[PDB]
């Protein structure tokens, strides 16, 4: 009955979103490429470095390992 | 611009006036002069806080950037002596000031910037 | 949806949800879906027609005729004295909070603020048949604020406002309008009726997977409950367990409305504790209004006959 | 705690320019080399008491 | 314009293959390790108990949607749907679901639970309330119009993931601008109201309760057009 | 507050959105620079940094096991006050041993904060806040499978 | 701001076939074990559904699809761990992607992906977020992709293409 | 990297 | 006249998504199609490094993970010498050796609180 609400709300958000300047994002677009930029778990990553630890932790175990002494608390 | 606003004694007003517009007396400039000195400002301030910022986010740039377009549109078509003309004025130098950063990135292209004058050029004499 | 050794059969699938019409109701916990006793102010500052709207206190009224019919059925089938004046004083406090409700409907309705939902109109209807209070022309200010309302809303009616509103107008012989009681009948035989309609409840932390079920979901913002009734019906103020359950469900009610429900799920309207409906005086109200209708109007036999098969 | 202002660019470079630390420093040391290297030492040391 | 063929000590894309974990072309071999090759080559996996596990203990196709049309069940039999959550709800729920295992498991299983209440609280009210709970608190789960009563019924998530309805009368609704919240609410919407719409917030003026939809939220056409709502 | 710095600057120069000029990503783009010498630092620099960061560990472990261990190995420091200090260390009591995870968890809190905290609108908003509650509750009954069930 | 607001739109009479899978040409997922071709693209997809569940990746790939131009709406057989499923789309919420935008909207490293994962054709339902997937050996209907309710000129949206989907 | 070289 | 669904277009678009259109044509590609070979070989050697690092810490000094969790479950560790007798002797045996433990932390206990004294 003639109040302003959810679907009116909509429509003026709509019109304010296609008010916007499409100059902007052309210039811009390059920014976000996705063929060049990821993000720090990717790129990081831990497989290989792990089995040299694994390989490592092993050496110590078989070799200095023996020579240890339990410390319950 | 020089980018010397940090040199030279400069008051608060004088800075405000430069970073504003490229000139310390505003008064000389003429309206359109004003209007787009002062849209160039307000652009290049937000791009600075909002584009190339933490964690910047480019939605509400664009949002920001459109409504200080349509108002600059606005003061644009105002006449130079009204009163809202003033207050739009006013808004934008005191987001001007709201924004100033200290040690803000100064591009190496611009005089009185770091590594400006790094090097003596000889001359041919 | 997700799940490991374990079957889905029970759950609904999209496709249905997808395909529009497919009759599916959704019961939710802490699901409070009537408006009763929101706007029930024991005590005002001021006018109660000041502060709220012909809908609201048509809806406090329609609560407090329908609590105060169900405690003149205690004491019908209650004997033992003592008992009864526990609730003759509640009925005497639900009566005179009528009273008074209804003379400001009564005043709000003279003064000119008429525009209200259709359960208004059905409460107002309700109120008037089968309400202590007697008006000397109900039939005069049906006509004049709730026939063009109903006339303008009758699709936005529900199942409830259509039964109630047939059996006032049975009750008062307001059925002048024959055209407009057959509109009524025609359209309470197209609603769709929860034999028709298909419960379900969320699955698994997922709001949007539903799962078929026939178990009702507990709701603690607003219960059911006649604790009032079972008191009187079992034992009563001489039976002392029953007045320590009685004592027992008075505190946690009193605790929900005044701790539970502002600091959880943040409501404050609810203030009073209202027995929902019985389904089987509901049912012989509705019995008995569709057999007036069979001889008041014969051309809506089929309508009728229609309206008994899918009760 | 919805109304936070600390996360707001004021007090970000209020925190960024080390308090203000330097520049409060800085004016305090113009006042001292104004005042006592060039109008009580030079002007009024070397052109009065001089 | 690239030049790397001129030379024959030059790199080459077999000696860049090793950067594929941490650079991201499209495939070009299959190494005999690799998940696919492994389950395509040992004859175990393609046993029928193998293959009817896969078939059946997993994610069913029943919850897949089917359209990009949704009619969720009604909540009244003479409601009708306009908006509802789809993810954001669902991951408000299962993170309000862990108050009712880490909490009780906590206090259970910790050996100091003052401790860990001590830490807590603080986390709660930086960081945390401001970031989840009250954006959760305000957030709608799903809206539908009751048109007998000219209401609108709200789901919202309470404590312990509990979902629970409440009405408002249309005649109550009002549009609030987010500047005249932004202010008052900034380390809310800073850190929190990233996942609802800014723009769109409507109030209850009587109750004075909030209401947040979610950006990647479903609006019926219909419901929207319904003269109720306009 | 080491871990904010720390954080900022690494995810700011290196993981964040690409803010720099055109000119600086663009330049060195060029299919043409593709080359077995290709590379935006120096060899000698590269070569540097890792022998630094290798004698460093190397000479903080000596020193590390010289005073840190059972057997303390140190010269003399020509210094007769003595503070006791060690005693926390070679037998620290249930009070210390407490007190150090207050500042433990202090600073798990703020890693969890930089790390799943939101400032700017995304695709990974909901999906972010999921992998947080996964996270919890995984650590939750991990703890108590470690401890408890085994 | 864009909202999804729902058209409850229906399927026509005759549809016309798009894309058809040259592998999984049969019905039902027991041709698909009887088949061997299908039976190990299968197991070489099973990675695949691994990263749809585990993942949060929300991606399908599709065979069977057609076309209704009536109400322009694809219907799509979507092939999952357990069966075939059929999924409608709206032309005006599907858009191209590139494939690094496909890989990079999952924050988790997937697998490595199969051989016969057609990598150039990816597209993206914005409505429902998701992915559509093909099938490299499969047959295109030239006619069908012809229609001129599938024309760029007609379904091209610069904002949309572009701008809708920003993974950063 | 470096400056531009310019005549000495 | 183009439609989607095409594969040139469809390629098309894959490689303009993300263009520099300020650039020319056949030039306007914005991403890096490689990374420098020795940086990261340098790099990964370095971050391996610092990685087993890490893991040698948590390994052998757990100090952080008993004061920030508290000690878990350990796993089992006993040895099966007891096994060698049988019956009664068996039985005897270990009860001796069950008393001489306890036995054994009462007196590290009270040799410690006693010998306060010992250094004058
Ligand atoms: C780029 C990134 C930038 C950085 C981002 C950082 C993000 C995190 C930000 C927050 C981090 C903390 C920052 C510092 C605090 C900032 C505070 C602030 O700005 O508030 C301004 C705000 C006013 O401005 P405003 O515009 O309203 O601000 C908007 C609000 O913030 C809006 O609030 P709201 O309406 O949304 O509701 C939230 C409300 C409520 O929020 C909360 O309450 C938050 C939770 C507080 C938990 C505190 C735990 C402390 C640890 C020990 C206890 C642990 C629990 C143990 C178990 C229980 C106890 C046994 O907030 C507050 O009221 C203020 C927060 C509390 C500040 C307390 C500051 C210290 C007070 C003095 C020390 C007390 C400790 C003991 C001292 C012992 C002796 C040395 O409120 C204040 O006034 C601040 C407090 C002023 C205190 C004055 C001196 C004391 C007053 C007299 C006390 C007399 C006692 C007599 C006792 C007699 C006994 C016999
Ligand atoms: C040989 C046998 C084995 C030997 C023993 C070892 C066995 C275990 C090995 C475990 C190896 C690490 C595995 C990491 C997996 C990460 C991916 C994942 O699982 O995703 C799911 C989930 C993340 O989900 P999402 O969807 O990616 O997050 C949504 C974001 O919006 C998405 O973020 P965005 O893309 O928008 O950008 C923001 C970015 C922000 O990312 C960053 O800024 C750093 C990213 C580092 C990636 C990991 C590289 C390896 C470093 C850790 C090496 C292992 C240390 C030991 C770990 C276990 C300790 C008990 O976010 C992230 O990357 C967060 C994910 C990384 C979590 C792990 C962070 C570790 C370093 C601590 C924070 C450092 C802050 C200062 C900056 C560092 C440089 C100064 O991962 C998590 O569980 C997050 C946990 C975060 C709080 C952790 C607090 C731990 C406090 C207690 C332990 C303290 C000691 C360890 C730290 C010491 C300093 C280095
Ligand atoms: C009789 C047969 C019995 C068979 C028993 C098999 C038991 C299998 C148990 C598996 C348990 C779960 C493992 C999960 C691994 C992934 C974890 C992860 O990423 O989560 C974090 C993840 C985020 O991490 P993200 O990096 O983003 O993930 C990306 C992808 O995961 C992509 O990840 P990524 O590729 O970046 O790295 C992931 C990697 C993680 O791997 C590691 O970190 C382990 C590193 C190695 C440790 C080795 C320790 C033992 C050996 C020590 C050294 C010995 C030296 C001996 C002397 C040597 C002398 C030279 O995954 C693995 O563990 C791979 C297996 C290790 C293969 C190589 C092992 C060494 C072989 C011998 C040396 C030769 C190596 C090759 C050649 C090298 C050059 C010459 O957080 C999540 O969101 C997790 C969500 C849940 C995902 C679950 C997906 C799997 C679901 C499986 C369901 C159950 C299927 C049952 C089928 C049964 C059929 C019968
Ligand atoms: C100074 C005073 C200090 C006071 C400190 C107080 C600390 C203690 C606080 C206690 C909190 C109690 C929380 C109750 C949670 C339930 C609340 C509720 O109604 O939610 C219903 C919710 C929602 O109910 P619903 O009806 O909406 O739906 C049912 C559930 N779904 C949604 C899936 C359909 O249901 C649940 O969450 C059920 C939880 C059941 C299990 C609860 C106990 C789990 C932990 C067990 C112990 C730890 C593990 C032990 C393992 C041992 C292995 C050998
Ligand atoms: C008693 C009132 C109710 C208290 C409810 C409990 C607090 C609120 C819910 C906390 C859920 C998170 C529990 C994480 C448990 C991790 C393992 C652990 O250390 O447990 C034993 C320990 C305590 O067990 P404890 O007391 O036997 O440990 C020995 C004592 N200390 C550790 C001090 C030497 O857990 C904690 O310390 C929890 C501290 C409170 C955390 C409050 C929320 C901030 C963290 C956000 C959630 C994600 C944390 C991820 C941590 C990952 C590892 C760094
Ligand atoms: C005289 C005694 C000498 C003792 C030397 C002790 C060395 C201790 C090293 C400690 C760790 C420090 C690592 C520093 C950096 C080097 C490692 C590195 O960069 O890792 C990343 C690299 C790669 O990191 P990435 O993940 O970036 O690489 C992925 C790409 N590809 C697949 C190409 C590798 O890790 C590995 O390559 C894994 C190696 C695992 C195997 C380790 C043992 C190798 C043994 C070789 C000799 C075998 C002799 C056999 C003789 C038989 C005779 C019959
Ligand atoms: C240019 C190249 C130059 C040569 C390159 C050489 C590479 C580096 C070689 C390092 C060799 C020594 C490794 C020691 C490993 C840690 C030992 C330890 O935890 O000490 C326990 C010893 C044993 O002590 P304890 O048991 O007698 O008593 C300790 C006393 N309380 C209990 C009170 C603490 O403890 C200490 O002495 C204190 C050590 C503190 C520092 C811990 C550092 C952990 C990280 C180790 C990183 C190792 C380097 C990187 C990985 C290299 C892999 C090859
Ligand atoms: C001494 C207390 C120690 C801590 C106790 C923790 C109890 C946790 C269970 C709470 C159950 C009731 C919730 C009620 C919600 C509601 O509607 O709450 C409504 C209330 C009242 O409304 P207002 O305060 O906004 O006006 O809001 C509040 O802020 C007060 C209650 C706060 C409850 C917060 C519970 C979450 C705690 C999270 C801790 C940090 C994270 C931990 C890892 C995930």
């Amino acid at each position: 009955a003639g109040r302003k609400l959810f679907k009116h709300y909509i429509n003026e958000n709509i019109k304010s979103n296609n008010e916007q300047k499409l100059f902007f994002y052309r210039v811009n677009r390059w920014r976000w490429n996705t063929k060049d930029n990821t993000t720090a778990p990717k790129f990081l990553r831990l497989k290989y470095p792990l089995l040299v630890t694994g390989v490592c932790l092993f050496a110590y175990d078989w070799t200095y390992g023996f020579t240890q002494v339990d410390a319950h608390h | 611009s020089k980018a010397y606003y940090f040199v030279k004694n400069f008051s608060w007003a004088e800075v405000s006036n430069l970073l504003c517009y490229g000139t310390k007396y505003p008064t000389v400039l003429n309206h359109q002069q004003k209007v787009t000195r002062l849209y160039r400002a307000t652009l290049r301030r937000v791009y600075a806080h909002q584009v190339e910022g933490y964690k910047t986010d480019f939605k509400q740039y664009n949002e920001n950037i459109t409504d200080i377009g349509k108002d600059f549109n606005k003061m644009l078509a105002l006449k130079p002596e009204s009163l809202e003309l003033q207050a739009y004025f006013k808004k934008y130098e005191d987001l001007q000031e709201e924004l100033f950063d200290p040690a803000m990135i100064i591009d190496e292209s611009r005089p009185y910037a770091a590594s400006s004058g790094r090097y003596y050029i000889f001359d041919d004499y | 949806m997700s799940g490991l050794l374990r079957n889905f059969e029970k759950l609904v699938c999209q496709s249905q949800l997808s395909k529009a019409g497919h009759k599916l109701l959704l019961r939710s916990p802490n699901s409070t879906l009537h408006p009763t006793a929101f706007y029930y102010k024991r005590n005002s500052s001021q006018r109660l027609a000041n502060e709220m709207d012909v809908f609201q206190l048509g809806l406090a009224a329609a609560a407090l005729t329908r609590q105060a019919n169900n405690y003149a059925q205690l004491l019908d089938q209650v004997d033992k004295e003592a008992v009864r004046e526990e609730v003759q004083e509640r009925i005497t406090q639900n009566h005179s909070d009528l009273n008074v409700y209804f003379g400001e409907i009564l005043s709000l309705f003279k003064i000119g603020k008429k525009e209200c939902p259709v359960q208004t109109v059905a409460d107002i209807s309700y109120v008037l048949a089968f309400g202590p209070i007697q008006v000397p022309n109900a039939a005069a200010i049906i006509t004049e604020n709730l026939l063009p309302v109903l006339k303008e809303k009758l699709d936005y009616a529900s199942i409830h406002n259509l039964q109630d509103i047939l059996s006032a107008f049975v009750k008062l012989n307001y059925v002048s309008d024959k055209e407009l009681l057959k509109r009524l009948i025609t359209a309470l035989s197209q609603k769709d009726f929860p034999n028709q309609l298909q419960p379900v409840t969320n699955h698994a932390w997922n709001i949007d997977q539903y799962e078929y079920s026939d178990c009702n979901s507990w709701n603690i913002v607003s219960c059911g409950d006649n604790t009032f009734e079972k008191y009187i019906h079992e034992g009563g103020c001489e039976n002392s367990l029953a007045k320590a359950k009685f004592a027992v469900h008075e505190l946690l009610d009193h605790i929900s409305f005044n701790f539970v429900n502002p600091f959880l799920f943040r409501e404050n309207r609810i203030n009073h504790r209202f027995a929902k409906r019985n389904a089987d005086l509901d049912h012989e109200v509705l019995m008995q209004t569709l057999s007036k209708l069979q001889e008041i109007v014969p051309e809506t036999s089929e309508a009728i006959a229609t309206i008994k098969a899918r009760l | 705690m919805l109304k936070n202002k600390l996360i707001k660019f004021k007090f970000f470079r209020f925190v960024q320019s080390g308090f203000y630390v330097d520049f409060i420093f800085k004016k305090f040391s113009e006042m001292f080399i104004r005042n006592i290297f060039i109008y009580s030492s030079i002007f009024f040391g070397e052109k009065f008491m001089i | 314009g690239d030049i790397r063929h001129k030379f024959s000590n030059e790199i080459t894309d077999d000696d860049y293959d090793y950067q594929r974990a941490m650079h991201v072309k499209p495939p070009k071999e299959e190494s005999l390790f690799q998940l696919t090759n492994i389950l395509s080559s040992v004859p175990v996996f393609k046993t029928r108990f193998f293959l009817d596990f896969i078939a059946r203990n997993l994610d069913t196709n029943s919850a897949v949607s089917t359209s990009d049309f949704v009619a969720p069940p009604r909540v009244h039999e003479n409601s009708f749907f306009v908006y509802h959550s789809r993810e954001l709800g669902n991951v408000i729920r299962k993170y309000r679901s862990l108050e009712s295992i880490v909490l009780p498991g906590a206090l259970l299983t910790f050996t100091y639970p003052l401790f860990a209440a001590f830490v807590a609280i603080p986390s709660y009210y930086f960081m945390f309330n401001a970031k989840i709970y009250e954006m959760s608190r305000r957030f709608v789960v799903r809206m539908d119009v009751l048109p007998h009563l000219e209401m609108i019924s709200v789901q919202r998530i309470g404590a312990f993931g509990i979902l629970y309805t409440k009405l408002h009368r249309i005649q109550d609704l009002e549009y609030v601008p987010f500047d005249q919240v932004k202010e008052q609410e900034n380390y809310l919407w800073a850190i929190g109201g990233h996942g609802v719409d800014n723009q769109l917030i409507f109030k209850d003026r009587s109750t004075g309760e909030f209401f947040y939809f979610e950006r990647q939220g479903v609006w019926d056409a219909k419901g929207l057009n319904h003269p109720l709502l306009n | 507050a080491g871990v904010f710095y720390s954080y900022r600057l690494f995810y700011s120069i290196f993981f964040d959105t690409k803010k720099g000029k055109k000119a600086i990503y663009l330049q060195a783009s060029r299919i043409i620079l593709n080359s077995k010498f290709y590379s935006n630092t120096s060899l000698a620099s590269n070569l540097s940094i890792t022998f630094l960061v290798l004698i460093s560990y190397t000479v903080i472990l000596y020193l590390y096991c010289t005073t840190l261990n059972n057997y303390y190995s140190l010269s003399d420091l020509k210094s007769i006050y003595i503070n006791n200090a060690y005693s926390y260390f070679y037998k620290p009591d249930y009070n210390f041993l407490n007190a150090v995870s207050i500042l433990n968890w202090f600073v798990i809190i703020l890693l969890i904060s930089v790390i799943y905290l939101n400032w700017r609108w995304s695709y990974y908003y909901t999906k972010s806040i999921d992998s947080l509650s996964k996270f919890i509750l995984f650590s939750f009954f991990f703890f108590i499978f470690s401890k408890y069930i085994l | 701001n864009y909202y999804n607001i729902m058209r409850q739109v229906s399927l026509d009479s005759n549809p016309i076939v798009l894309y058809q899978s040259s592998t999984f040409t049969g019905n039902g997922l027991q041709e698909f074990y009887e088949n061997a071709d299908a039976l190990t693209k299968y197991l070489k997809l099973v990675p695949f559904f691994l990263e749809k569940n585990l993942y949060d990746h929300p991606k399908q790939f599709v065979i069977k699809m057609e076309f209704h131009p009536q109400n322009k709406v694809l219907s799509l057989d979507c092939l999952t761990h357990q069966g075939v499923l059929k999924k409608t789309v709206n032309l005006e919420n599907l858009i191209p992607v590139p494939y690094e935008d496909y890989v990079q909207f999952c924050r988790r490293k997937l697998f490595n992906a199969p051989l016969f994962l057609d990598t150039e054709m990816i597209y993206f339902n914005t409505f429902q977020n998701e992915f559509y997937v093909f099938d490299k050996n499969a047959k295109w209907n030239e006619e069908g992709i012809n229609h001129p309710e599938l024309d760029i000129s007609k379904l091209y949206n610069e904002k949309a293409w572009f701008d809708s989907l920003r993974i950063i | 990297g470096g400056f531009q070289k310019y005549p000495i | 006249g183009t439609s989607i669904f095409s594969r040139q277009f469809k390629k098309a678009f894959n490689d303009a998504k993300y263009q520099n259109l300020t650039a020319a044509q056949g030039e306007t590609y914005s991403h890096l199609g490689w990374i420098s070979n020795v940086d990261l070989r340098l790099g990964r050697a370095i971050f391996t490094f610092g990685v087993v690092g890490i893991a040698f810490c948590i390994y052998l000094e757990p100090s952080y993970f008993h004061e920030t969790f508290g000690h878990m479950s350990q796993p089992p560790k006993y040895d099966l010498i007891d096994s060698n007798i049988n019956g009664v002797e068996k039985k005897l045996n270990k009860q001796i050796l069950h008393r001489e433990h306890n036995e054994h932390k009462l007196d590290g206990f009270v040799s410690m609180f006693k010998g306060s004294d010992v250094a004058k």
